[PDB]
This record gives C-alpha cells, structure tokens and sequence, in this order.
C-alpha cells in the first residue's frame, strides 16, 4: 500500500476544505474533500449515462451516446429523454474535473511542491468548457455542443468542420496544430535524449547533462537545456490547447462562413490586389 | 484481411509495451510496504523487473535498481489511527526532523560532478569568468522572510557551471554564517529578495554545509526540503 | 509564488565548447553569440555546431529542395515580388500526373521538377538521420534519438515514396505548397471513406493528444519539483532524491500509479514515437489494401 519511501510524506495537512475530516488515503489514492467531490460527480454522471443508455435502448459502449438538446430548446432545459440528461451529465462532468484540479492542489500542498500540474490541467477543462459551455452559449443553443459517445462525438467533429468548408483553413486551428506537432517532436527528443544519456553504449558509464547539451549543439547548433526543455514542453502543450479553444470560440461566432475565403483579406490588400499573373489574377 | 491483422497485431504489441513500461517504472519504491515497513501482501499484477546496473561516472560505483530499499534514516512520525490509510503525525518539529513537506532523502554526501569531474555547482566567487548577465543582480540585497522581517543579506549566487544557471543565493545571517536558499523559492525584487516559505526566525534552522565552497547532494536535499516545508510549517 | 517559467537572473561564463569523447573536434565550429532573449527561457549560448561531410551534404540537399520549389513559386508568380508575396500560400509544386506512373519521363514543368525537389529531400532527410546516429556514437550515448526520428521518417517515407510506389504512380504523393498540401490531406480522407474510420488514424490521434497530456503533466510536475533540483533528471536517476520522491507521489496519490525518473522518459519516447508509427501504417494501408474506411469498418476486414 506504500512505496518504500512514502510514509514520511503522509503527514496531516494541506486540505483547503474540511480540515482533517477527509484527510486520508484509500490505497494509493489521496482522498480529501475533492476526492469525495469528484467521486460523487463521477458516479452521478456514470449512473445518468447508464440510465440514458437504457432509454436509448442499448448497452454497447460503441453505441451509447448522450445527445444534447436539439437546437429548438435554445439555452433552456430539455426533457431528460431528449436533452436533459446531457445537460445534467455536463454539470457533473465540470464538477468532476474542477474537483479533480482542486484535489490536485491539495496533494500539492501536502507534498510541498508547486501548483503547476492543476494549473496545466485547467487548460484542458477550459477546452472542454469552450466546446460544451462557452461556444454553445455565445451561439444560443446547447445543440451546438458535442454529444457524449465514442463515434458520435467524431461524427460531430466532422460535421462541425465541414460546415465551414475544409476546416484546415481556420488560422487559429493552424497554430493549434503546429503546437501539437511541435510538442510531440519535443517529447520524442526529450524522452530519447535523457534515455540516451541514462542508457549509453554497452559497458560505458552514464553520460551527463553536459553530454546532452553537447549532443544537441553538435546536431542543430543549439541546446535549450534541462530546465528549458521542461518549460518548453509545458508551453508547447498548453499553447496547442489554448489555440484549440480559440480556434473554436471564434468559429460559429465572429467567423461563420467558409474558412478558405477568410484568406482573401491578404490577397485583396490594395497595393497588390490587381497585379496580373500568379494564382489570383 | 491485411489491415484487420495489422490492427490485431498492434493491440497485442501495445499490450506488451504497457507491460514493459509499467514494470520498468518499478525499479524504485518497490517492493510495496505496509505502514510499518514490512512488505505488503499485495504487490500488484506486475512482477519486479530483472535488475539493471548503471555505471556511474568518475569512479562513483554503480547503481543496481531494483535493489534493497531503505530510508537510512529515523522517521519521526507516529500513527494517528488504528488502521491503514490515515496520516502520520510528526513526533517532534517536522522541520528539524525532516518529515512531511520538510522531508529530505539520504542521497549521497558528495557534490554532483560535471562532465569533466568538477563540482557542478559553485559559488560565483570560484566560478572563473562567471558574472550576472541579465536581470537584477541580487548580490547585496537584503533578504526578507514571510514575517516581513529582514533575515539577512545576499552574499553570492551559487551557479551551475555546465548549464549556466543560478541555483542558490548564499545568504548571510545576523551571526555571520551563511545558508543557501534555492533560486526557485526566492523572489528577487528591485530592493530586496523575498522568501515567502520561511519566517525570518527560521533561517538559522536551515541546514548548513560542511565546506563553504561546495554543496553535496545530501546537503541540497536537506536545504531544499527544509525551505519547502516552511510553506506548511511556518504558517 | 515565483513559478520558474522564466528565469529571474541570468548568469554567463566562458563559452561551453562541450564534451569531446570521440568527437572529431576539427569539425566543430566556434561558439555563436549569446542570446539574452532565449536565456530567459532556456540557454543563451548559440554555439558550436558540428558540420562534418554528412552534415554538409544534408544542408546542401535541404537547400536545393527548398530552392527548387522556390524558383517554381517565383515562376508561378511570373517573376514578380508583389505577386510572389501575395499568393505565397497558393503556389504549388505538384507531382507528375497519373499518366506517367512511376516513371521519370514527365516534363520538368509537369512533374520533373517535383521529383528533383523530392530526390533532394530524400538525400537531405536520410543523411540527417545518419547524422542523428553518428553524433550519438561520437559521444558514446544511446541511439534513441535516431530510433525515435525513424518513426517520423516512416510517416514521411510512406507519404511520398512507399505508398506512391505501391499504388503504381507518383501522382499519389504530397505536393509542395502550403494550402495545396492541406487540400491533399482533406482530399485523401474524402477519397478513402473518411479517415475517422481508420483505426490507426484514431490511434494516432490518441497518441498525439496523449503527447500533449503527457508533456503537460511532465513539464508541469518537473517544474513543481524544481525547488528540489528535479530537472537534474540524470542524477536523480542515479541517486533518487526528494524531488523524484515527491514527483512520483504526486501521481501516485492523484491517479493511483506512477513512474520513475527514468521510466517516465520511456513513456515519453513511446507516446510520441507511436503517433507517426500508427499514423504511417494507417496511410500505407489506405488505397493499397482498404479503399474505404467506412466500408472496411462495417465488416472490420
Ligand atoms: C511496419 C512497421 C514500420 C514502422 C517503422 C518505424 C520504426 C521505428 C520505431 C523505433 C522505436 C524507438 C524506441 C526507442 C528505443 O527504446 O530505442 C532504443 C533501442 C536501443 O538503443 P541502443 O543505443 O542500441 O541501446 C542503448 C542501451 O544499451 C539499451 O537501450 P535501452 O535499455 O534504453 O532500451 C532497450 C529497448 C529495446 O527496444 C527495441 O529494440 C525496440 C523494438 C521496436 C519495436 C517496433 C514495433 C513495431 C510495431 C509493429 C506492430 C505490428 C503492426 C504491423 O527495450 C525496449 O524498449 C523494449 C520494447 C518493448 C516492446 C513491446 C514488446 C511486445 C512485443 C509483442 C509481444 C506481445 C506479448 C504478449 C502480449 O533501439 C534498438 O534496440 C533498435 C531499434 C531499431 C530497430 C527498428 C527496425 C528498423 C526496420
Ligand atoms: C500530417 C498529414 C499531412 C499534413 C497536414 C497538416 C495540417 C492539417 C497542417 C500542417 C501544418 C504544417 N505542415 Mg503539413 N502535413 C503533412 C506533412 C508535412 C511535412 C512533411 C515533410 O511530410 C512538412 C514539412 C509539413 C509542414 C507543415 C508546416 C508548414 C506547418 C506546421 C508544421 C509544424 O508544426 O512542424 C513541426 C515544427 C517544427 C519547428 C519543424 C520545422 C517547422 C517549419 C516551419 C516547417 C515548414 C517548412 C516550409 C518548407 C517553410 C514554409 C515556406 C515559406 C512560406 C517560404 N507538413 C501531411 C501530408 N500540416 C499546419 C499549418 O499551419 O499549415 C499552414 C497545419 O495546420
Ligand atoms: C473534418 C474535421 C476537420 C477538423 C475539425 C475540427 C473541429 C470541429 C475541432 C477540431 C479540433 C482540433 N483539431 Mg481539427 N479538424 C480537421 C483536421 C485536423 C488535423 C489534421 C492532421 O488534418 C489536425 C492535426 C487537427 C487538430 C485539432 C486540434 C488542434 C484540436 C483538438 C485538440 C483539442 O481541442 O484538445 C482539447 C482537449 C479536450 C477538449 C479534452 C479535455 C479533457 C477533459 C478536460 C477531461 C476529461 C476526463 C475524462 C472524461 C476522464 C475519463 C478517463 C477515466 C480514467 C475513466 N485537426 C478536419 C479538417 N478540429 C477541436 C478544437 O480545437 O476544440 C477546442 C474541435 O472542436
Ligand atoms: C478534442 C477534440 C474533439 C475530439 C476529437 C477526437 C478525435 C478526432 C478522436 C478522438 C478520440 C478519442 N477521444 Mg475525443 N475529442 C473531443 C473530446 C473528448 C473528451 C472530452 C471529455 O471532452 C473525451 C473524454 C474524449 C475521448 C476520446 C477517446 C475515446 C478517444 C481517444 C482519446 C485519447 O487518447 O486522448 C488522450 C488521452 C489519453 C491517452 C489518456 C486516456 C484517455 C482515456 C482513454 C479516455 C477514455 C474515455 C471513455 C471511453 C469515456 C468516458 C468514461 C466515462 C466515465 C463514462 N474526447 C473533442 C470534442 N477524439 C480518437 C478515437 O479514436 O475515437 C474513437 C480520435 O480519433
Ligand atoms: C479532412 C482531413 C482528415 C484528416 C486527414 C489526414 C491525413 C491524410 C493524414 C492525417 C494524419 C494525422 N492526423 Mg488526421 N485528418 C482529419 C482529422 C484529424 C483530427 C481531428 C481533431 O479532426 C486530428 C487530431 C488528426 C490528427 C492526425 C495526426 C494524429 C496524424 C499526423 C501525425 C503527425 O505528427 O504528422 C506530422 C508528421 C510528419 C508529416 C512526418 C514528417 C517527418 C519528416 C522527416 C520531417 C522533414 C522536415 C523537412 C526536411 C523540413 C525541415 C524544415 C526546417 C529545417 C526545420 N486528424 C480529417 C478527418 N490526417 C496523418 C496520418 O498519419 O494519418 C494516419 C496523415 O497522413
Ligand atoms: C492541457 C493540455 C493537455 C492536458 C493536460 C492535462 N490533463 C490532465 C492533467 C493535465 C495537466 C492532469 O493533471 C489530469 C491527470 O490526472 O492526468 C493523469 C488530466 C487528465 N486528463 C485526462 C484526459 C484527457 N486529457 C486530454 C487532453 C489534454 N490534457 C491536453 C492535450 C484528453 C483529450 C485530448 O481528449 C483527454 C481524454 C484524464 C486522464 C485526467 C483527468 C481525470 C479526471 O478529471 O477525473 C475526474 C473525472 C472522472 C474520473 C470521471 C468523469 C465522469 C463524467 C462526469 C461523465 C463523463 C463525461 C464525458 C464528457 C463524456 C466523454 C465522452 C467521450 C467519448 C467523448
Ligand atoms: C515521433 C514523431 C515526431 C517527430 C520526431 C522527430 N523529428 C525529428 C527528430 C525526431 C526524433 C530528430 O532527431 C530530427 C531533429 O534533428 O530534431 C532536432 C527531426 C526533425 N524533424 C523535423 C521537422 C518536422 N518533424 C515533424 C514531426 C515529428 N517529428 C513528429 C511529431 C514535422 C511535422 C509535424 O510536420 C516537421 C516539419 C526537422 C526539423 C528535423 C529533421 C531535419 C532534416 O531532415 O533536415 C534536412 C535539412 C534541411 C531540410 C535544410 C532545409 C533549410 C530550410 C528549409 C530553410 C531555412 C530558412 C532560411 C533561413 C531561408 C534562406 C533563404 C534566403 C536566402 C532568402
Ligand atoms: C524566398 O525566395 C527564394 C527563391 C530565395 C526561396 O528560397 C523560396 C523558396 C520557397 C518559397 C520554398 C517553400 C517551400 C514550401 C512551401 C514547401 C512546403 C512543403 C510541404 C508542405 C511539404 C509537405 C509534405 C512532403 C512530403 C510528405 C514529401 C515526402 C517526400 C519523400 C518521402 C521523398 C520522395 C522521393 C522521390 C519521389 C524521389 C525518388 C527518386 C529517386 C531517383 C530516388
Ligand atoms: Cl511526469
Ligand atoms: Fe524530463
């Protein structure tokens, strides 16, 4: 139940609510008030999803889908059968996630470390909240939000994209994607660099972070260093998601036509709009 | 069908990847223990991996992990319940006792060495050709603790030679001795350095170093541990 | 209170010319300048790059590829800098038509140039790969970077070479252009029954997302324990310290299981590598074996 070194850290304290009431573990899991909170929300959510499943008439996880209230309901409520359950499940989802973040803060306090992790998580929650809460509200109906179902949610992404032509042309989305790819590049390299110093050629001794700096300089002419790479990862990650939220908060709202056509602002700029030749004249 | 075999093969691959990966992540902290240190009944579904040995540079031996795990340390704590899963109260001053968020590990009592076998971290005094290059230079700034009282003066930056980075601020207390404060736990300001973790009266209690011109891994751990713990234990 | 996302105070010493080991020092350049700008976030030293023969090849190659597209783009602009800047994203070096199959008989204006550019890129990337290996070897480090880089190469090789060869035409390969290569991608999915139904595509997504999740986690958590020297991962591997312990326990207490300072990097190198690995398989199968992922999915097989 404990790691060989863990006991010294399982001291009282760090909670935000309830003092010592919920200050304990269950197995490896820390609990706290927000352990009890996420459990409650998560369990109500699953029970509602399970009950939504019986009303749809299925139990296959690749068919269960809790669809948001049809657009006619606007921003009001819907019968449970025909929208209500999604709305309540969404309330539970946000409850569960926000609680999970606040629980992470509690663990951080008890462990004497920085609050970086829940701060990072907050970005994912914000992304979710853009799709299910902020965007639909600016648009004026819950029906624009995505449904909760393995494939039905992919159907939604596809139909939502093609509403605006090839969604590749959304420029916030272009930046989003670049951060995603760059992040995964940076993850590969980081993983492999540290591993290549920890695991040198057979029989040779562990290399040193100097070797890591040396290796990369030799290769690309620069090395960000061991603090930098951890800052970089965190920044590329959160940036990807930041721009994901942005690229969707503006779609359906400030821009709602075909994205490819937005690029005509550049090409019609007065000083070159009318010069012959090229692709556009 | 060729794709239907491709995907089937891959799920099996991925299954063994996860197995490999999860067993790899058991080279530390295991075999699991009960709160009394004896080995837990239930160790999980994954076995301990075959040991691996790291050859440490500069004649410092090897490390073979998964190995006999011990704290090499008294842990000043006592149970607060009659069953698993509850917190463990400090039996003295947790800052002094190195428990909780004040914890330290009994790491090796030598300094981390750079790629040339020279001490990784040096006071800027001894760091040939090293100077502050951007930002406010803290050297000379009074250091203030969370009780808004002056705990001392900054007398040097302790720098990482290889990575060219500030790592501690050596601070001089009222009696003339010095402590190291990690860079990551101080806020440099135009006219002071602010240490929110410690009250001015807890600075004397920071763990000192054997030699004034190097710091060992054991010592970095006591210092960092001590200063982190203040967030919980000064308040 | 202070977060360690940017440094409060930079320090600079003598230029670090690096570790020697077996590296041939005659091919290291001098140090470059120092950038205070970079230095708030990472290191300030731009400096030495190693340029041996395999390096020079790659650099020459890479530039030729890029200039080959360049003069096409300029030519498409009618040699006019205003038109060139204006339509920059619309220009495209397109591969030869299906008419010419896998041959090299297509005229320069109508495919020939695509291949020259493509040739030059092939030599650029492979020579760069071997370089990835050789630099590791000169320092006596593991070959992880090379092996991980191969997984990127795989997707790229499958896009422009393996798949076109298997499908019998170069016309199948990706054109060089900003907007044009976006169109290609969307056109690929439409023509193959929607790639959302390709199980490999979806697995690629899980890993790409997963790489954002993991590096968010990892960067955040290592910064969280940087007050105990956590970024010094190699030494924490050789001599576990309270940084490694608190870090492991953050995650143990949060999600109930956890990593080691070495093991997390194995999770890292794989999460990433498996993005382009699963991806490249997904593309390779598309049109060679499965014409339509909706349909395939209706039977799985
Ligand atoms: C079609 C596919 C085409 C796709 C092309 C892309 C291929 C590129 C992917 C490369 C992956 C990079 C991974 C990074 C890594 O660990 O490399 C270090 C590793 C060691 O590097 P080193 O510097 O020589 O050693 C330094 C240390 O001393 C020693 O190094 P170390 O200790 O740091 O690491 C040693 C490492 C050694 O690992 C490897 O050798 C890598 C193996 C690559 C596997 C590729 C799988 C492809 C997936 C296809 C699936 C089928 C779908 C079709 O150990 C492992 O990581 C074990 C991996 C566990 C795999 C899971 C097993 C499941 C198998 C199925 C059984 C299921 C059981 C029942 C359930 O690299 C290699 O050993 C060679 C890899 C190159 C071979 C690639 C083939 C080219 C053709
Ligand atoms: C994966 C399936 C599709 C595909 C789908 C998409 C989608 C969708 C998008 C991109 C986007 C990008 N793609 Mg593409 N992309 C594919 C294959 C490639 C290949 C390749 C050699 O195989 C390359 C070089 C690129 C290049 C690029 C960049 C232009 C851009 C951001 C990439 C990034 O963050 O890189 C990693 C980060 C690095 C730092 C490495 C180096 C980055 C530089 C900038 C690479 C560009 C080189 C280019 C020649 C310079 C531009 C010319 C100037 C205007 C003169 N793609 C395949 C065919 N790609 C995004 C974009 O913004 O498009 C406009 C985008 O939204
Ligand atoms: C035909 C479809 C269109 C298209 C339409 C769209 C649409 C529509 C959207 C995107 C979005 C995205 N697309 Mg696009 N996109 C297309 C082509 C591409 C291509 C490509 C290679 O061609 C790429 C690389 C991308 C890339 C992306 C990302 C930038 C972004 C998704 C990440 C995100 O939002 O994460 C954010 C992460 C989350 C929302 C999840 C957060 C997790 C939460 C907080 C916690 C949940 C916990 C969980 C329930 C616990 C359970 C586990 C327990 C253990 C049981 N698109 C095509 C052209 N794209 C999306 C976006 O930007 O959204 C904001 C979006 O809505
Ligand atoms: C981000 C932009 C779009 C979107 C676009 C896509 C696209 C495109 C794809 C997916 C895919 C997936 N998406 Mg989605 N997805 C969105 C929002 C979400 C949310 C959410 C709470 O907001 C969740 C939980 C998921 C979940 C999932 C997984 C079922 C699947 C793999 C993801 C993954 O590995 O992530 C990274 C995370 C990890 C590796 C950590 C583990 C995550 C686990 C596996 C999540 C399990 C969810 C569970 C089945 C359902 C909830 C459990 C409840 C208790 C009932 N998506 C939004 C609307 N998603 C892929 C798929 O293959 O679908 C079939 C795919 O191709
Ligand atoms: C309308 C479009 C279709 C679609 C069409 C495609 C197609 C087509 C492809 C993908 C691919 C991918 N798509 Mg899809 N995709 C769609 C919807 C999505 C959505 C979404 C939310 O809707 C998401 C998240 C994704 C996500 C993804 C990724 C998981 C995957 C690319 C991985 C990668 O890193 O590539 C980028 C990595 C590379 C291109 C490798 C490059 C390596 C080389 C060696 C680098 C050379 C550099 C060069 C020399 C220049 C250097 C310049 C300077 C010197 C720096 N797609 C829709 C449904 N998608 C790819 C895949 O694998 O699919 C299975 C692919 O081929
Ligand atoms: C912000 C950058 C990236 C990021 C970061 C991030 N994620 C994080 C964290 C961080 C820093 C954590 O600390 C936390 C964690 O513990 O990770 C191990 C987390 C986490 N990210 C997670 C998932 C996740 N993150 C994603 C994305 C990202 N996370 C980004 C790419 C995705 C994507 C891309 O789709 C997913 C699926 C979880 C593994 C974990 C948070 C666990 C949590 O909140 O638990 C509490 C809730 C439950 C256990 C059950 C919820 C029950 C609901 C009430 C009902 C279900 C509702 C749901 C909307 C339906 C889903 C239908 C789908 C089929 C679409
Ligand atoms: C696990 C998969 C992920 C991954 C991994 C990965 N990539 C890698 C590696 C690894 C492990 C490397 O080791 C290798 C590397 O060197 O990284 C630093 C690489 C690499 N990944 C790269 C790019 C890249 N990777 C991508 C993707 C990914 N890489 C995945 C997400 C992408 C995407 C997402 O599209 C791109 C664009 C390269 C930077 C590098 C390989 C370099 C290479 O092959 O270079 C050949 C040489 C050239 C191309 C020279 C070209 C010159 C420039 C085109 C012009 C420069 C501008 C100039 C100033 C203008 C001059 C004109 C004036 C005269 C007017
Ligand atoms: C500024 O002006 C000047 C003239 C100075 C310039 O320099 C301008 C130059 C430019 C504007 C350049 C801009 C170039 C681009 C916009 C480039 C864009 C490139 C992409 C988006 C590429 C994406 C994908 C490419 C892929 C996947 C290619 C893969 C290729 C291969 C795997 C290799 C295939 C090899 C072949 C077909 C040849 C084989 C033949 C043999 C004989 C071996
Ligand atoms: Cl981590
Ligand atoms: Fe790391």
């Amino acid at each position: 139940a404990l790691l060989s070194f863990e006991r010294k850290y399982r001291v009282p304290g760090g909670t935000l609510v309830g003092g010592n009431l919920f200050d304990f573990w269950v197995g490896p899991f820390y609990v706290g008030f927000f352990g009890v909170a996420t459990f409650f929300f998560a369990a109500l959510g699953i029970i509602l999803i399970a009950w939504s499943a019986v009303l749809q008439g299925t139990w296959n996880p690749q068919l269960i889908s809790v669809y948001p209230p049809a657009l006619e309901y606007g921003l009001g409520g819907a019968p449970l059968a025909k929208g209500g359950l999604w709305q309540i499940i969404t309330i539970c989802a946000t409850g569960a996630f926000v609680s999970w973040a606040l629980r992470e803060v509690e663990i951080c306090r008890k462990l004497g470390i920085g609050y970086h992790i829940p701060f990072a998580f907050a970005f994912a929650i914000l992304a979710y909240l853009t799709l299910v809460l902020f965007r639909p509200v600016m648009m004026g109906a819950w029906g624009y939000a995505f449904p909760y179902g393995i494939w039905t949610h992919l159907d939604w992404v596809s139909n939502t994209g093609y509403t605006y032509g090839n969604f590749h042309y959304n420029p916030a989305h272009m930046i989003a994607i670049s951060f995603f790819f760059t992040n995964a590049l940076a993850l590969a390299l980081h993983g492999a660099l540290v591993l290549s110093a920890a695991n040198p050629e057979k029989g040779k001794e562990m290399r040193t972070p100097d070797h890591e700096d040396t290796f990369f300089r030799d290769l690309v002419g620069y090395s960000i260093g061991t603090l930098g790479i951890h800052r970089l990862g965190l920044l590329l990650s959160l940036s990807a998601v930041f721009f994901s939220a942005l690229c969707m908060i503006i779609t359906g709202t400030i821009w709602f036509d075909q994205w490819v056509d937005w690029w005509q602002w550049w090409v019609k700029l007065p000083w070159w709009a009318n010069i012959p030749g090229g692709i556009n004249g | 069908d060729l794709a239907s075999l491709a995907i089937y093969s891959f799920w099996i691959f991925l299954a063994g990847l996860i197995y490999y990966l999860q067993t790899e992540n058991m080279r530390e902290g295991y075999p699991l223990e009960n709160e009394d240190g004896t080995p837990a009944a239930n160790q999980g579904p994954f076995p301990l991996p075959k040991p691996k040995t790291f050859i440490l540079p500069h004649g410092r031996g090897t490390l073979t992990v998964p190995g006999p795990e011990s704290e090499d340390r008294p842990i000043a704590l006592a149970r607060t319940a009659v069953s698993e899963g509850f917190p463990h109260a400090p039996t003295g001053d947790p800052m002094k006792d190195g428990v909780g968020p004040a914890s330290w590990v009994a790491r090796r009592d030598l300094p981390e060495l750079d790629g040339h076998g020279h001490n990784k971290i040096k006071p800027m005094k001894a760091a040939a050709g090293f100077h502050v290059s951007a930002g406010k230079n803290p050297i000379g700034l009074p250091v203030r603790g969370c009780d808004l009282e002056i705990a001392g003066k900054v007398v040097d930056i302790w720098v990482d030679i290889p990575e060219q980075m500030a790592r501690f601020l050596e601070v001089e207390l009222k009696d003339g001795s010095t402590r190291l404060l990690p860079m990551q736990m101080v806020k440099v300001q135009s006219n002071r350095v602010h240490v929110n973790a410690l009250s001015s009266d807890l600075f004397a209690g920071i763990p000192t170093i054997k030699s004034p011109t190097e710091v060992t891994l054991l010592e970095e751990d006591k210092i960092c541990g001590y200063v982190a713990g203040g967030l919980m234990y000064a308040a | 209170e202070y977060q360690n996302i940017f440094s409060q105070v930079q320090v600079r010493g003598p230029a670090d010319l690096g570790m020697t080991e077996d590296v041939n020092l005659a091919n290291r350049s001098g140090v470059g300048p120092f950038s205070t700008l970079l230095g708030w976030f990472g290191n300030a030293q731009l400096g030495p790059i190693y340029l041996g023969s395999l390096g020079v090849l790659s650099l020459f190659s890479g530039l030729m590829w890029f200039f080959t597209i360049g003069i096409w783009f300029w030519y498409q602009a009618g040699w006019n800098p205003a038109v060139f800047l204006r339509d920059l994203f619309f220009f495209s070096l397109e591969p030869p038509a299906p008419e010419y199959g896998l041959s090299f008989a297509a005229p320069l204006k109508e495919g020939g140039l695509w291949l020259i550019a493509s040739f030059f890129m092939f030599v650029a990337v492979w020579s760069w790969w071997g370089r990835t290996y050789l630099r590791a070897q000169a320092l006596g480090m593991g070959k992880h970077t090379a092996w991980a880089f191969l997984s990127a190469i795989w997707l790229w090789m499958v896009l422009g070479f393996i798949r076109p060869i298997l499908m019998g035409s170069w016309s199948e390969a990706v054109p060089y252009g900003i907007f044009s290569h976006l169109d290609w991608t969307n056109n690929f999915s439409l023509v193959h029954g929607n790639l959302f139904y390709n199980p490999f595509h979806g697995l690629s997504i899980a890993f790409l997302y997963g790489s954002a999740l993991l590096f968010a986690m990892h960067g955040a958590t290592i910064l969280a324990v940087s007050r105990f020297g956590g970024e010094r991962e190699l030494e924490q591997i050789a001599d576990r310290g309270t940084a490694a312990e608190r870090w492991a326990l953050f995650w143990r207490w949060t999600m109930g299981f956890n990593a080691t300072m070495e093991g997390i990097h194995r999770w890292a190198i794989w999460m990433a590598v498996l993005v382009t690995l699963t991806g490249g398989i997904g593309i390779l199968l598309s049109g060679t074996v499965v014409d339509n992922w909706y349909v395939w999915g209706q039977n799985h097989g």
